[PDB]
This record gives structure tokens, C-alpha cells and sequence, in this order.
DNA sequence: CGGGTTTTTGTTAAGGGCTGTATCACTGTG
DNA sequence: CACAGTGATGCAAATCAAGTGTGAAGCCAGACAAAAACC
DNA sequence: CACAGTGATACAGCCCTTAACAAAAACCCG
DNA sequence: GGTTTTTGTCTGGCTTCACACTTGATTTGCATCACTGTG
């Protein structure tokens, strides 16, 4: 498997 | 025998409806947000509270599961007590 | 260095509901 | 025997901050087992 | 041009659903 | 009787709240005082 990269998730009480 | 409210429902006798929804509930929390089931939950309640339009209701629970602001301080409420024209039995 | 992938935030319009503020002719101490 | 103030004063009652080791309570695991209201 | 009320009423702001699309920020690797 | 709901329990293990003592150190509650205002 190769890594395609993206976004790190934060923490859900951290979004908007 | 029919079903009766939910919120009638006592602590134990309230787990047989939510067994089949948290097994899901949690695996989703590991599998996508990291485990937490909580906090998952307190969005989730937030959305619907703020859909349902009970927006006080919702900014209740971000004050309470937040750092507590309760308690005015006593300059302010000397502050009120001066300004809007009350007396000190009132 | 820059596509590629993933994730964050906003946008379009029709309705419903709560919340905030301007508007109206007046008050009083003279 | 009008009744709701009017605010400062002062004493009594209530709550708490300091120290650690207990008790007492709620809940988790998945499963088994009796009461009770409609047919 | 005194200035802070005084309360009922009506209109604007902000925000929720539908759903598909668009602008933008963080890593991966050729 | 059937069916569904509603409570009950099972033991080991976990967390979470209350208290057991003492001595002060505050914070808070409420009665007292001679008066007003509408006639």
C-alpha cells in the first residue's frame, strides 16, 4: 500500500 | 404490551433499546474518529438540539461541559443594582 | 515543485422560528 | 390595630480550607429470570 | 440642539433542513 | 396461554463521591432602628 496523503483528522470537538 | 415513553423509562430498564445502536455507535468512534463515544455523542446532540432550534438549550450544555461561567461578579452586579434604578430590598 | 488525495468551509434558493433593534408620540427636572 | 419599604449595623448560623486513609455508591462486562398490560 | 426612558409593533439578521457543487488548506511521492 | 415490556439478579473490577477527626477563617442570613407615602 502507498500513502495518498490528505488532511490529518483533528479531534471532533475541535471542528466547526 | 405496547411500548411506553422513553423518558418515563427507568436508568436500567432503558439499555435493551440502545444495545443495538451502540455497538455501532462505538465501532464507528474507533474506526473514524478514534474512540471517544462521549464526545461523538455531544456533537451528535449539539446538531440535533441546533436543528430542533433550541439553541439555548444548546449554548446550556457548551457553558456546562465547558469551563463553568456561573457567578456574576460582585462590580457588575453592583454595576446593575445602580444603573437600573432598583433599591437595596428589591 | 506540483498533481493527487483527503479534509475544511462555504455557496446557491425556498421556507420557519427565534432574537435584536428602529419607530411612534410623549414624560420629567426645570 | 397598613403595609411595603429604607439602607447601614451587628451578631448568629452556615460553609469551608488543611492533612490521608477508609466507607458507600454507581456502573461496566454478557447472561438468566420473574411481574404486568393488551390480545 | 437634554437626555435617558416607555412600551407595543413590525421588519431585518441569524440560523436549521433539503443536495449538489465550488473554493481552499495539509501530507505523499514522482 | 402469547407477546412484549419492565424490572430484578448474578461476581470481579473500575471509577466517583462522602466522611472521620480536629481549628480556625471566613461568607451569609436576618432582626433592629426610627421614619416615608396614599388619605
Amino acid at each position: 500500500h502507498i500513502n495518498k496523503g490528505g488532511r490529518p483528522r483533528q479531534h471532533l470537538l475541535s471542528l466547526t | 404490551r405496547p411500548r411506553q415513553h422513553l423518558l418515563s423509562l427507568t436508568r436500567r430498564a432503558q439499555k435493551h433499546r440502545l444495545r443495538e445502536l451502540k455497538i455501532q455507535v462505538k465501532e464507528f468512534a474507533d474506526k473514524e474518529e478514534g474512540g471517544d463515544v462521549k464526545a461523538v455523542c455531544l456533537t451528535l446532540f449539539l446538531l440535533a438540539l441546533r436543528a430542533r432550534n433550541e439553541h439555548r438549550q444548546a449554548d446550556e450544555l457548551e457553558a456546562i461541559m465547558q469551563g463553568r461561567g456561573s457567578g456574576l461578579q460582585p462590580a457588575v452586579c453592583l454595576a446593575i443594582r445602580v444603573n437600573t434604578f432598583l433599591s437595596c430590598s428589591q
